[PDB]
């Protein structure tokens, strides 16, 4: 059965996500304006959206049950390494198969392959990023599953620099078991079929997306003019 | 070594 502690965990994660994810996208007006015309034209706007999305991910992270028992150093390690992955995951909510784009409520705030390309990132990242978004959209997760996946991604014990791995594992296991059990009791077939394993596979796809993101981040960063257009939080978190 | 991330995590 799904236990009251597990039902509690889901409750917390749903509310945590509701408080950190605004489906109206009202704050996007604070970002430097988008420019689609112009090389690296989209960079200030998307750097700002990523920066924001980093803060919101931290807000979600803090509210994950057991995350607060970790050492600050370990909180930091886990956020640093997962941030881009959770941003990719949470972005599925605005991603639409209708036209393969992230639709954030208005054409100024709707982003596509060419827009990401105008942010300095190549198809090496973008082609497999979009694949990832289609494959995840196809899962048609319950919101409950969505929030658990993001949390399990954040609390991973194998991230490099992790001190108290045993404790990190104990937190993630609690979330993993919560997710397995939820799918069995709440997810009707055939949607539930191999759904856990398919979700876990997505965590592996994200590692590879993360690896590629890092290489391209490092390349773009070597030039200091690009780095100038990023935010301080983005420089601190991405390196 | 992460002043801002630390502040937002606190
Ligand atoms: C609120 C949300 C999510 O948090 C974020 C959303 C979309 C995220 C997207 C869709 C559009 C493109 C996004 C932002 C990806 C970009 C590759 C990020 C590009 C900007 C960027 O991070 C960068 C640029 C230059 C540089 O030297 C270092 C970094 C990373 C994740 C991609 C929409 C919306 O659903």
């Amino acid at each position: 059965k799904l236990s009251e502690e597990q039902q509690h965990i889901i409750a917390i994660l749903l509310d945590a996500h509701h408080k950190t994810y605004d489906p109206t996208y009202a704050d996007f007006r604070d970002f430097r304006p988008p420019v689609r015309m112009s090389p690296l034209s989209m960079l200030p706007h998307l750097a700002d959206l990523v920066s924001y999305s980093i803060q919101k991910v931290i807000g979600f992270a803090k509210m994950i049950p057991g995350f607060r028992d970790l050492t600050s150093d370990d909180q930091i390690v886990l956020l640093k390494s997962s941030a881009i992955e959770v941003i990719m995951l949470r972005s599925n909510q605005s991603f639409t198969m209708d036209d393969m784009s992230w639709d954030c409520g208005s054409q100024d705030y709707k982003y596509d392959v060419t827009d990401v390309s105008k942010a300095g990132h190549t198809l090496e990242l973008i082609e497999p990023l979009i694949k990832f978004q289609v494959g995840l959209k196809k899962l048609n997760l319950h919101e409950e599953e969505h929030v658990l996946l993001m949390a399990i991604c954040i609390v991973s014990p194998d991230r490099p620099g992790v001190q108290d791995a045993k404790l990190v594992e104990a937190i993630q296991d609690r979330l993993s078991n919560t997710l397995q059990t939820y799918i069995r009791c709440r997810h009707p077939p055939p949607g539930s079929h191999q759904l856990y394993a398919k979700m876990i596979q997505k965590l592996a796809d994200l590692r590879s997306l993360n690896e590629e993101h890092s290489k391209q981040y490092r390349s773009l960063s070597f030039q200091p003019e690009n780095s100038m257009k990023l935010t301080p939080l983005v420089l601190e978190v991405f390196g | 070594n992460h002043p801002m991330l630390m502040n937002l995590l606190k």
